[PDB]
RNA sequence: UUCCCGGGCCUUGUACAGCUGUACCGGAAGGUGCGGCUGG
RNA sequence: GUGGGAGAGGGUGGUGGAAUUCCCGGAGUAGCGGUGAAAUGCGCAGAUACCGGGAGGAACGCCGAUGGCGAAGGCAGCCACCUGGUCCACCCGUGACGCUGAGGCGCGAAAGCGUGGGGAGCAAACCGGAUCCGGGUAGUCCACGCCCUAAACGAUGCGCGCUAGGUCUCUGGGUCUCCUGGGGGCCGAAGCUAACGCGUUAAGCGCGCCGCCUGGGGAGUACGGCCGCAAGGCUGAAACUCAAAGGAAUUGACGGGGGCCCGCACAAGCGGUGGAGCAUGUGGUUUAAUUCGAAGCAACGCGAAGAACCUUAC
């Protein structure tokens, strides 16, 4: 875009919980437009973290959202032909988008067989603070604040 | 093996390179530092990564002597100056002041022809 | 601000009165620009002279060195 | 184009004589060149531009293709394999002006028997024209290519033929390369170090010339004035008023004091 | 909107940095030193 | 004439430090130095970065300005002496004593020469490297003699008188927010100009005197003369050749180089292609024929929205 701001489409808040994570989150699940494929993983999901964690799954989601939230990233900059990986500021969308983005891809990363069992140890684990998410999220964080040199690169 | 514990420090950031230099308060240098010692040849010895490393140099074998306490007084207009400041400021010493020293001709000696057409 | 301005009535040709000198040095031994002294042509020119009389006789500096980053 | 009749009319080809092309390019100066001559030997350098010179050059089968530079061979070998019967050779080389210089040169030092030469030069550098002692193009040049050899500009040329358009006029130059030197030397390089010791101020006088330029020379006032005295060359004369047979007497005077 | 690609509109040089006095060029489709000018 | 003013105007005699280089000591040492990149080069008799003590040369950083002075070239550290020009106030004195100026005489950036000194830095020519960098003689500096050129330009000869104003600035004087002189710029009446533009600092209206032009090239060339030690300078043609050579300004073009804005152009994402098998089109080979066309985007599941016979053109 050039002249607007893109305006974020306002998302429809799920049905059982009334909430609006849980609605981005079955849709970063969702792929060739299945959706209730999705829900049914996800559901299975929190009744497996249900059984296995005593507490509401509702809050361990929500807990492991803000785990997996990173608060810098470095992004590339095209000065006399080179590579700037400035560090930057991320608002709470993008903080939101990136977090449900590595919950999902490392929910697909686990070994295990089925999708619900990947995605509730993943969820699980993030709340805990390791796994895949985690550690990705430390490793962006680290190759940020390393490079602070950059930072007058304000961009 | 000087002991002295309390000296000043000298910078001169050229075009080409970056040297630092730790001494006495009466001005006999104790150790040194360039891009040169570093292992970085050619252009990359004024990129000031060399001065970023050259920097602690100066500290490390500064601490090799037991010195705490420093004062830095800066030469020359080369492009790695401040941050070689931040640097040997946060290489884990007290720096008490910081001087830009550049010595400007009063209209004295012709320089290079790189160096003419000033108006 | 002015430094002609936050000052009391002095002589321009005496080269000695060296706390009134000062106050037209900047950080570094330099005489002000006509902006920074708001001083009219001539006396911005009189002044000059006894700028490099007073600094001369050693009173004043040929320069100096800014304390800052 | 088309100079190159006037060029080749001015090198004096004939028949029994064989012609050495230094930087042929395209050929187009020995296509012209072949309707001449018996035999034509181009020396060249350029691995890029060799491919499309080899195929156009088939027409003609009296050339001849040597693939290495006239600094690093022997001129010599070449004229001893190719030119057994041919009576004398002419150089028609029409390369870039930076280069020429010192292979003009290079070619008469080492007194092949070659005759002449005939070659593109800049207007103001033709070998510095006529050499005539008494002007400004006159020079230690000069006196080079005249102890070796007779030139004169046969004319000139503006416009272009090669380059789009240049800035400057240039000129031919033919050459016979004489028998003998000019005068008896005592050495080459003495009277070589005695030009480059006179010209080496050229708006100085002569005196202050051989004083300064020439080693020693504080300690031989008396003896370089006496020994110009009996040479009859006045001290305030200058380097541009002496001439071929002068230099000679000077340097005879020179040596033996 | 920095960059890659492709467009539109508005601005400047040559076609339907340059010049100049002088002094030199044995790697002269010109080069350099000392100045000077905008007829950039 | 009296009373005052400003100023890199000039000449002479001296001293103030910043900086570069070299030398003598101290301490320290694996590289300094350079380009878009690199390479020559300096260093174990220990370089650069550093501190202290000396030597010598040249120039004068901020003030410094679009500013000032001079007839031009030109002139900036500071002090002292000698000296030129100029401006204002008083309206005191002489009573036209004025303007211009062929020749002459003097001055004349830089570069260059001679007789002697000096030489830190920079640098023609020259010595080396990759094909701009490191050194380096003359020179740049001083004294005395020559040389006398230029984009020596405001491309505008000098003096005087008249012809609306506005604004900025330098320097004087008054009855002080203004009035009245002398300089330096910018907009503009009338007017002038081919136009650009000039416009009380005229390129307007006029008068006086001097210099210069008679189409381009040849050519500031040839011969002669004068000057100079020399380079060269001043004066300055013809034969021959062309029908143009030029000055402004308009429209447009190509890349000069910038400003701005748009596009799933980039970026931020999702899914693909290039790896595999198969279908189709095409290049090239092969064949008796493999009919023919389409060729960057904008040809290549395109003509062909149906080739076993027809279609079919081989």
């Amino acid at each position: 875009a050039r002249r607007r701001r893109a305006e974020v489409r306002q998302l429809q808040p799920d049905l059982v919980y009334g909430d609006v994570l849980v609605t981005a989150f079955i849709n970063k699940i969702m792929r060739d437009g299945k959706k209730n494929l999705a829900a049914r993983i996800f559901y299975d999901a929190c009744k497996i973290i249900q059984e296995k964690t005593g507490q509401e799954p509702l809050k361990v989601f929500k807990q492991a959202v803000e785990n997996v939230k990173p608060r810098m990233e470095v992004r590339s900059r095209r000065v006399g032909g080179a590579n700037y990986q400035v560090p930057m500021e991320v608002s709470p969308r993008r903080q939101q988008s990136l977090a449900l983005r590595w919950l999902v891809q490392a929910a697909n990363q686990r070994p295990e067989r089925r999708a619900a069992v990947r995605i509730a140890h993943e969820l699980m684990d993030a709340a805990e603070g390791k796994g895949g998410a985690v550690k990705k999220k430390e490793d962006v964080e680290r190759m940020a604040e390393a490079n602070r040199a950059y930072a007058h690169y304000r961009w | 093996k000087r002991q002295v514990a309390s000296g000043r420090a000298y910078i001169h950031a050229s075009y080409n390179n970056t040297i630092v230099t730790i001494t006495d308060p009466d001005g006999n240098p104790i150790t040194w530092s360039s891009g040169g010692v570093i292992g970085y040849k050619g252009s990359r010895k004024g990129t000031p990564y060399a001065a970023q490393l050259a920097a602690l140099d100066a500290a490390k074998k500064a601490m090799a002597y037991g010195m705490q306490s420093v004062d830095v007084i800066v030469r020359g207009t080369g492009a790695g100056r401040e941050q070689a400041i931040r640097a040997l400021q946060a290489s884990g010493l007290q720096v008490k002041s910081i001087v830009d020293d550049t010595p400007v001709p009063h209209n004295g000696c012709r320089p290079k022809k790189k160096f003419r057409k000033a108006s | 601000a002015k430094v002609k301005a936050t000052l009391g009535e002095f002589d321009l040709r005496d080269y000695r009165n060296v706390e009134v000198l000062k106050r037209f040095l900047s950080e570094t031994g330099k005489i002000l620009p006509r902006r920074r002294t708001g001083l009219s042509a001539k006396e911005q020119r009189i002044l000059a002279k006894t700028i490099k009389r007073a600094r001369i006789l050693g009173l004043l500096p040929f320069t100096e060195k800014l304390v800052r980053k | 184009t088309n100079i190159l009749n006037r060029i080749v009319d001015h090198a004096e080809v004939t028949e029994k004589t064989g012609v050495i092309e230094i930087g042929p390019g395209i050929g187009a100066l020995t296509e012209q060149l072949a309707k001449r001559a018996k035999k034509v030997v181009a020396f060249e350098i350029d691995q890029r531009l060799l491919p499309i010179l080899k195929d156009t050059l088939s027409p003609y089968e009296n050339v001849t293709v040597i693939h290495q530079d006239v600094l690093k061979a022997d001129v010599k070998s070449v004229i001893e394999e190719q030119f057994q019967d041919c009576d004398e050779i002419m150089v028609v080389a029409n390369l870039p002006y930076y280069v020429t210089t010192p292979i003009i040169m290079k070619l008469l030092e080492e007194h092949l028997p070659l005759k002449g030469i005939v070659v593109m030069l800049q207007k103001e550098v033709a070998e510095r024209m006529a050499a005539d002692p008494s002007s400004k193009e006159y020079g230690s040049l000069s006196i080079a290519v005249q102890f070796y050899t007779e030139a004169k500009t046969v004319m000139i040329v503006p416009k272009t033929v090669f380059v789009p358009q240049p800035n400057v006029d240039s000129a031919v130059i033919r050459l016979i390369l004489r028998d003998g030197p000019a005068v008896d030397v005592e050495n080459e390089s003495f009277f070589f170090q005695l030009i480059k010791a006179s010209f080496a101020q050229r708006r100085k006088t002569l005196l202050n010339n051989l004083v300064n330029n020439l080693p020693e020379g504080k300690a031989q006032k008396s003896t370089i004035e006496q020994v110009l005295e009996e040479t009859n060359i006045d001290g305030k004369r200058r380097g541009e008023s002496l001439s071929i047979e002068e230099f000679a007497a000077l340097s005879n005077g020179l040596y033996k004091a």
